[PDB]
RNA sequence: UUACUGUUCCCUGGGAUUGGCUUUGGGCUUUUCCUGCGCAGCUUAGGUGGAAGGCGAAGAAGGCCCCCUUCCGGGGGGGCCCGAGCCAUCAGUGAGAUACCACUCUGGAAGAGCUAGAAUUCUAACCUUGUGUCAGGACCUACGGGCCAAGGGACAUUCU
RNA sequence: CAGUGCCGGAAGGUCAAGGAAGUUGGUGACCUGAUGACAGGGGAGCCGGCGACCGAAGCCCCGGUGAACGGCGGCCGUAACUAUAACGGUCCUAAGGUAGCGAAAUUCCUUGUCGGGUAAGUUCCGACCCGCACGAAAGGCGUAACGAUCUGGGCACUGUC
RNA sequence: CAGGGCCUAAGAUCAGGCCGAAAGGCGUAGUCGAUGGACAACAGGUGAAUAUUCCUGUACUACCCCUUGUUGGUCCCGAGG
RNA sequence: AAGCGAGUCUUCAUAGGGCAAUUGUCACUGCUUAUGGACCCGAACCUGGGUGAUCUAUCCAUGACCAGGAUGAAGCUUGGGUGAAACUAAGUGGAGGUCCGAACCGACUGAUGUUGAAGAAUCAGCGGAUGAGUUGUGGUUAGGGGUGAAAUGCCACUCG
RNA sequence: AUCCCGUGUGAAUCAGCAAGGACCACCUUGCAAGGCUAAAUACUCCUGGGUGACCGAUAGCGAAGUAGUACCGUGAGGGA
RNA sequence: GAGUUGAAAAUAAGCAGAGAUCCGGAGAUUCCCGAAUAGGUCAACCUUUCGAACUUCUGCUGAAUCCAUGGGCAGGCAAGAGACAACCUGGCGAACUGAAACAUCUUAGUAGCCAGAGGAAAAGAAAGCAAAAGCGAUUCCCGUAGUAGCGGCGAGCGAA
């Protein structure tokens, strides 16, 4: 899916505006890309597909008190 | 359009650039992330290990 | 279909994923200057203030010379030399000293900050591969997983 | 190689999102007028408006490319009888149709004219070229063999007549 | 004798794995899947309806028991086919 | 509109003008109106979710069939010709998107049959018939699609 | 304006923050970024009672007997 | 409390005034398929080491990797799967229509599809309304009201 685990994230149902006030549909959706963070509770490399604002999130608050926050860290 | 902020670092090994393992020389979020966290050589600055320690 | 309104593939820019080094280098500054032909004039009037005192011998007027914007009219000091003055109200003059300075201007430099853009590379993000290596009762030379290696590499990928 | 398409190019012009010097507005502690039933100015903070300048690709531009899209002209004159035009000038385009073909699956006039075939042939074949409105890979001109293809003629054969 | 108790092709379902509003899509091991590969019965008679099937003759497969030897054997793996 | 109020708006002005200076209500029944299928029947259609590749249009996997008869390509080997070539008799061979013609596949003409024996056939001939063949079984692609030696053909007697 | 999300930036704790329909000043009101709760409420494949200016075999459920049956379609489904 | 072995008669044998048939409460069995569940399957069948397969829980052993994870083994009356007319919630989500065309809008967040769950669900205990006066969670009904508005200021939509 297009989730983010750490932080709920999901897609967008959101119209697109032309000019002429025409409206098409548009699903938008997260930049939750492939990343490869550290871990400090067994200092090893985890392959994670993390949301940016989740990101900044075990950058800020660390990975620990996230991945309990979701509740999964393996 | 945008800056992103600089995250302070506190040494643990010699940099063969800048610092020599106690330094406080602030450079980069993601130069933290990728290449000092992992490796073991820099912390992020914090008031409960820096000051009383 | 070169009718209207759109959508999508695709391309291209700002952000994010996205970091390290040094150059080329456009705009802002961190102090000082060469620098300015309305007038009768010792003088090519830099708009103001501090103004009987500074530069001096840690070696000043005036003669030997390199340089420049140039209206080549007139100037600056690097070296040597020279040996006791450049004045200061002078009369001109809205406003004054080339005795001196806190400022700062049409032009640039010295070493430094800040921000572009572009370029160089490194690997640690990210991408690809491996009949290279290890793995459980056994294999994964069957996708894959850990490790290692190589190629790229902050480009590409994904998102707005 | 004009327009369009495609490729290449970067000097310049146009140029979005966004960044940004500056300017301006509202509110506002406070200070002033006020025979009125109130008003004028305004520091900081917050909320805005315009915005010099930077800002890519595209587009304008330049050059190339017909087995890319496609297009390949009118006007008259003059050679020893009638002619006809080898040849000439002029207008406009990007260029004015080359070889071959040509009343054709293409020709309206048209059953064009001539020759063959037929007693007689708007059909057929061979020619002329006045090609309404052929034409060179939307290919052109040919040809052996082939076709339940179209079409013209002949022998044998017969109720098709 | 023909299929299943054997095997695989096209194809399907796919544990884990990747992806994706949901449903599910991709895909490996594995498992199904004959139209194929492997495997042993023919003749005569019977008979209102059955015959390589029932009766009689001769056969052939796949295991057990009965006798000789062996201490290792089966499966997975390596190969021929 | 603040507001005024038997007045009020427009105006220098009540001068004039506009509008007021008053009026029942709740039901039932009936006629019309409005929103709903709205007096009944009737489309071609559009959208959404499913069902279908036993027909047929591709393709895959695995099998099977193509009577019989003609011609004689390539090659090869003998023998001619020169020191070797180029080339030719003669056999041998059995190639073909070859020919005639059965099964089989297909449907060119004509007649019949049109409430047909048959929602596409019968009869008489006809084209291919060793291939770009035909067919059985098990499959595959499914409708903003599939498939198409390309006809808008076919996708269950239905297909712009 | 209030409320919730996509990308990116990114606060303050009560001397505060949010709302009162852009926004600012004062006042008033409340304390987001943590969860859970019965009742009133909407409906009938039904069940048990009571009714009907509802029907009476072309009606009423498609169906008063084999009724979603016979039959049709490969199937979805149609249907006496 | 007097006859019974269904519709459903007949026949053969029973069962019953130490109480049958029948009614009611609680139990037992429930072949096979179907979540279908040992494995396969072309549902009601086949093969079987006769098995609640898989996910979850508990326990032991514990790979690449030290702790882990994955796996394996075992236990378990063992929690989930599946079904459900309508209402309810969450997500995708039209088009014919109305505007006398049509694209903004409407139809409509309706139908449909998927998922979930209960007899109800959702919401719900003020970072709320209001206006200088006051109320005290949510839901529903009458009303304000077809008002304020919104809108190619069209069609319509319509609160508090």
């Amino acid at each position: 899916r297009r989730i983010c685990p750490f932080t709920g994230k999901k897609s967008n149902k959101a119209n697109r505006v032309s000019h002429s006030n025409h409206k098409t549909k548009r699903l938008q959706f997260v930049n939750l890309q492939y990343k490869r963070v550290w871990w400090e509770a067994g200092k090893r490399f985890v392959k994670l597909r993390l949301s940016t604002k989740a990101l900044k999130t075990i950058e800020k608050n660390g990975l620990d008190a996230v991945a309990k926050k979701a509740g999964i860290d393996l | 359009k945008k800056v992103k902020k600089i995250r302070k670092i506190i040494l643990k090994e010699d940099i063969p650039d800048l610092g020599k393992k106690g330094q406080l020389l602030d450079v980069r979020a993601g130069f933290l992330r990728n290449f000092l966290l992992p490796l073991g050589k820099a912390e992020v600055v914090t008031p409960l290990l820096l000051k009383e320690m």
